[PDB]
């Protein structure tokens, strides 16, 4: 729906994927078809995983499709704000220049 | 069946915040210790979960859910309750 076509060739397009739960087993079965649709649609899918419940199994299975889809862990929102210029650079070192 | 009253200095969020600070693994595995010398109930957990919430502290993160994200209340006074970051010069009834 968001890319449900390409509009801008010529930009990099990025999923930041701020995510703190687990999804029940009923629900994952498709999650890498969608991750690897993604890769196949162009693009990157950011994984950041937030306290104790988001479940690894996804931010990892994440990061296998592509080495751009380089994943953050963090203990509480709090480091948010100390993560946030390395994330916003790496974003930006994703991304081509005009 | 209490060993998961332990865990919950891995695995519940108030506590998760001050992993980049204080590694859990040395207070959980005291935790487990008591669990194992103490003869009461769930409560038998709470001086490692105190204890890592007051390094958490020190470390300069308190936990202010703590106490109720668990089942650990610590002792006071009558008519006192128990919290987090209570200020130095405390008023009084006396006091300017």
């Amino acid at each position: 729906q968001i890319f449900s076509k390409i509009d801008r060739p010529e930009a990099s397009r990025i999923a930041l994927l701020l995510m703190a739960s687990q999804e029940p087993q009923r629900m994952s079965r498709n999650f890498v078809r969608y991750v690897q649709g993604l890769k196949k649609k162009k693009v990157i899918v950011i994984p950041v995983g937030i306290g104790p419940h988001a479940n690894l199994k996804q931010i990892r299975l994440i990061e296998k499709q592509a080495p751009e889809n380089k994943a953050f862990v963090l203990s509480s929102v709090d480091e948010l704000e100390q993560q946030r210029d390395e994330i916003v650079s790496y974003l930006c070192d994703l991304a081509p220049e005009a | 069946g209490l060993w998961e009253q332990c865990q919950l200095l891995k695995s519940t969020s108030v506590f998760a915040r001050c992993h980049p600070l204080v590694d859990p693994e040395p207070f959980v595995a005291l935790c487990e210790k008591t669990l194992c010398e103490c003869a009461g109930g769930l409560e038998c957990a709470c001086p490692a979960l105190l204890e890592y919430a007051r390094t958490c502290a020190q470390e300069g993160m308190v936990l202010y859910g703590w106490t109720d994200h668990s089942a650990c209340s610590p002792v006071c006074p009558a008519g006192m309750e128990y919290r987090q970051c209570v200020s130095p010069c405390a008023r009084t009834c006396q006091s300017l």
